């Protein structure tokens, strides 16, 4: 009722705008976090995607996120919305498809940031996270590591830094770690997920504009792969009961798909938000 | 199949290595068609056959062709070294035996994947550091 | 009989402080926002009282509600009437209930285990510099823009003379060390970070002609809090929750911790900046305000000081508080926390009793000095 | 209503430039998956085709695909453009000229988009391709196969894997599967399908440009083989039903057909648009 987590579960390629200064190719370069340098999303797009896929609810904007823009009765939000931090991306592999990378590092950041937030029900999954990785360091003594949960998926192999994943038969991963984390999860240093999601690795797309056969303009815009996991946390103040069930039923419902992003008339930012579980 | 500066001086120092460039910074000219056929060759006939083309000392070309299997073998020399040798590296990081042939060495190491990655690479260096010398 | 409470602040996220330039004023530049590294005391004192109110359960919800005559004399003896109005400075009492004493804003690192806190505080402007002041010889004077002030010599205290294009004394944080300072860069302590903000407009005629700002949010680094000292009678238990310390939505975790009774909060202050003293300096600790500098000027031999903006939110009891904020009716020039005053020969406590005339700004955490 | 399902059959070799330098053999490489590495569509270029296929009517360009690059005032897009992901590729054979191959993945990552998009005809599609998958997975038992659904295709070759096609013949192929999927289809392991389409197994193609019959440059072109399947997703915002409608009917109809990609004047990439038929 307080602090709950947030995944966000992406459809489709999300573009969001980092609106910065480009010394590069990529005219379009999507936000990044100042510190880690990783995939993130800002509050105020959270906020805006959200209200925007609510806007046809009056009362419910106005009481959840506050007065539109140039209205004279300037009412604040009752609800906070936290960065979005990226949690699992799709990973190129051989074996199969693709693999959810999940480094240690975004591991232990969530485990801080749980008991930092105190989030809802996230007492069993603070210990459980911790003993998940207990087990890791413990298995990989300090050297790098790269560990499926499928005995299928054993030896596949991550195609950008070419590193085989093994399978560690001595720690379990429970049902719940499977529905946050991701499905073919793959666990590996954040030496490896750093170089995944820099700019030289995550889809950059060339774009143009024609008129007439004419190409009147060239540029080049990078996406979060799809299928990417986010988390963030979401506040909810002491807000009216209704309105805030009515709005985590609405975005739980398996029909709710909200458009995080840039380019929406070309499919770009669809998501699923799905909120914390038991366990 | 971004530049990599590191390849393209292993490349300058095959090429030095393998008899290709003069003292005064000249190569014969053919071996320009001989680099850009390669990968061709490569694509579209197999890696093997390529090779055993390029390989061949008993061919009617007009400079000794076999030289530019020897420079991407030392190409790929140089890269097995410098590779970060841990437990989870799909690389493997042993060097080709110049007794050997290149022909061989696929033939009896039959992971093809990472060779032939190697090979791609390697030609592409290769074509892009033959264009800093004269074209004689 | 008063009890008094340690409050800890640690942001959860990015804050912004505002300063003159908001990002929608009536002035030209209205798009880009700076973010002050630190709240102002009043912004202190407006969290404390809304925290009080929401532990008993009395604010204004939606429409502009009138109170009910208990409510009313309840929010007196809990805040009572107004904001922190700077044209009271000059009361022997703190213009609020149950708050008596708030101290200056601490900049507190933790870093392991229960240890210690260690207390940080700029540098006074005089880190590594030795002023040597009038060889009384009859010559060689100075005119600060008015009278006579006798030609400062500032010397690197290790002979050369001062040059300006080497002093960074303004840039840095000092903090208690074993008989030496710890210098901090003020850059390494706080991240500035620059947000594009649009609305997206989409619908089908609005005029899109305001849908662009730039806002300056900052982030402490991570073993790094803020901290202040309470004095709270008629007790009423300020717990510990989730808190605004104003600009976009900012978000801060109060940790209450609770100090023997039979303490004043202005000498533990004191005693915390103990390590920066100097028999012949006046260093400033928190924005200094004085009604008028030239009296100040003239009571010493140098000012090196700087310039700070102050203006607040002037809200009453039974005010708006969901419409356009009054803002204060002046802007003040305060000093800065660094800043030094060199006094004459004597007079020392001359201008101790001009600083310390205003009684409502040393309660609320202004005009402290060591 | 919102989302609907749209295959497109190409009716010639693609070519859907990527704007990437090469520096290798294929100068000119053709647009790939972020996540699963299988050739597709842009968005951005199927919104652009189809765009310029509509460019006569005016009115319902700017209705649906909104306001033209150089326009006074803006008007942002209603219906919203998904990526066309690659469902199934002609492979060589040698009893047929070719046959309609799918891999199990595909398979699964079209019943998961079916299941978060929810097209019009979901439904059924997912219940009948789920059993399909469940006993294709029963039947194969976790080995490499090739199944064809024709007793006639029985120990039929794919020419650049050298496999046969196996007949399972407990697993039926209903009819509407075979017009959603293709005639001839085969249905193999993920590892067959990758090596099938990756770009040694793409049709190459060599191009020279001549100058009074002497050799001006040399590069090849990598094309997606004509007949090939892809299938892509259409929400539509608050789309006028008239326009809507008429966009709808121009799109599906027989005699219409559209060119995405590049070389135009070559005849690449015409394509025909057809709606998820009801089960």
């Amino acid at each position: 009722m307080t602090t709950r987590m947030y995944v966000i579960n992406t459809l489709s390629n999300m573009h969001v705008g980092s609106g910065e200064v480009n010394y590069g190719v990529i005219a379009n370069l999507i936000q990044r976090d100042s510190v880690t340098n990783l995939p993130n999303i800002n509050s105020s797009g959270l906020k805006g995607a959200i209200r925007e896929y609510f806007k046809e609810n009056e009362d419910l904007v106005r009481e959840l996120f506050g007065s539109a823009p140039r209205d004279e009765k300037t009412l604040p939000g009752k609800v906070r919305f936290f960065e979005a931090n990226l949690l699992s991306m799709p990973v190129r592999s051989d074996k199969v498809p693709f693999l959810m990378a999940i480094s240690d590092e975004v591991l232990q950041e969530l485990i801080t940031k749980m008991k930092f937030f105190n989030c809802e029900e996230a007492t069993q999954y603070i210990s459980h996270l911790s003993t998940l990785l207990d087990n890791i360091k413990t298995q990989a003594q300090g050297t790098d590591f790269a560990y499926v949960f499928d005995p299928l998926l054993q030896g596949a192999i991550i195609e950008e830094v070419s590193i085989r994943a093994t399978c560690p038969s001595h720690i379990p991963l429970q049902p719940s770690l499977k529905k946050l984390l991701g499905d073919r999860l793959v666990i590996l240093s954040h030496k490896y997920f750093s170089i995944l999601s820099d700019d030289n690795h995550l889809p950059v797309l060339s774009r143009n504009n024609l008129e007439n056969g004419q190409s009147a303009n060239l540029w080049y815009e990078q996406v979060l792969p799809r299928y990417s996991r986010l988390y963030f946390m979401l506040m909810d103040g002491n807000a009216q009961s209704e309105y805030l069930k009515k709005f985590r039923d609405t975005l739980c419902t398996p029909s709710t798909i909200i458009q995080i992003g840039a380019n929406a008339s070309i499919g770009y930012g669809y998501c699923q938000i799905s909120e914390l579980s038991p366990f | 199949m971004k530049i990599s500066k590191k390849q393209i001086e292993y490349a300058i120092e095959a090429l030095r290595a393998n008899n290709i460039i003069t003292n005064d910074n000249q190569y014969p000219k053919v071996f320009k068609g001989y680099i850009s056929s390669f990968g061709a060759a490569v694509i579209q006939s197999g890696l093997i056959p390529a090779i055993i083309f390029f390989e061949n000392e008993d061919n009617d070309a007009n400079a000794d062709r076999h030289k530019i299997i020897g420079v991407l073998k030392d190409i790929i020399n140089a890269m097995r070294q410098q590779y970060t040798v841990t437990d989870a590296t799909i690389l493997v990081s042993s060097q080709i035996p110049a007794n050997y042939s290149m022909a061989q060495y696929i033939i009896e190491h039959g992971n093809t994947d990472q060779l032939l990655k190697e090979i791609t690479e390697a030609a592409v260096a290769m074509k892009l550091a033959l264009r800093m010398y004269k074209s004689e | 009989m008063n009890r008094h409470y340690l409050i800890t602040l640690t942001p959860m996220d990015w804050f912004f402080f505002g300063g003159e330039r908001t990002l929608d004023d009536g002035k030209s530049a209205d798009y880009i926002s700076h973010s002050n590294k630190f709240p102002q005391q009043s912004a202190l004192l407006g969290m404390i009282r809304y925290q009080l109110l929401k532990q008993h359960n009395l604010l204004s919800q939606f429409p502009y509600t009138e109170n009910k005559p208990t409510e009313k004399e309840i929010m007196k003896t809990l805040i009572g009437e107004q904001s922190f109005r700077m044209t009271e400075r000059k009361a022997k009492s703190l213009g609020l209930g149950v708050i008596k004493q708030i101290s200056p804003l601490m900049l507190i690192e933790c870093k392991d285990d229960t240890s210690s806190r260690s207390i940080y505080f700029p540098l006074p402007l005089d880190d590594g510099y030795k002023v040597s002041f009038n060889e009384t010889s009859n010559e060689d004077k100075v005119f600060y823009n008015g009278i006579e002030c006798p030609i400062p010599n500032v010397y690197p205290a290790s002979r050369k003379f001062f040059d300006h294009k080497t002093y960074n004394n303004y840039l840095f944080w000092c903090t208690q060390g074993n008989n030496q300072i710890k210098k901090l860069l003020s850059d390494e302590i706080w991240i500035s970070k620059m947000q594009i903000g649009i609305t997206k407009h989409v619908e089908e005629g609005e005029d899109n002609d305001k849908s662009f700002y730039k806002q300056e949010f900052l982030q402490l680094k991570k073993s790094f809090i803020y901290a202040f000292y309470i004095t709270l009678s008629g007790e009423s238990e300020l717990s510990s929750d989730i808190i605004q310390l104003g600009g976009q939505r900012s978000v801060f975790r109060m940790e209450v911790e609770s100090i023997e009774e039979n303490s004043d909060i202005q000498e533990k202050y004191q005693t915390a900046a103990q390590f920066l003293t100097q028999s012949d300096r006046l260093l400033i600790l928190s924005p200094t305000y004085v009604d008028n500098l030239k009296e100040l000027s003239a009571l010493c031999n140098f000012m090196w000081s700087d310039s700070i903006v102050f203006r607040n939110i002037q809200t009453t009891n039974a005010s708006n508080f969901y419409g356009k904020p009054i803002k204060s009716s002046s802007k003040y020039h305060f000093l800065k926390p660094g800043s030094v005053l060199y006094f004459k020969q004597g007079k020392r406590k001359e201008v101790e009793k001009l600083l310390m005339d205003y009684t409502y700004l040393r309660l609320s955490g202004y005009n402290i000095y060591i």
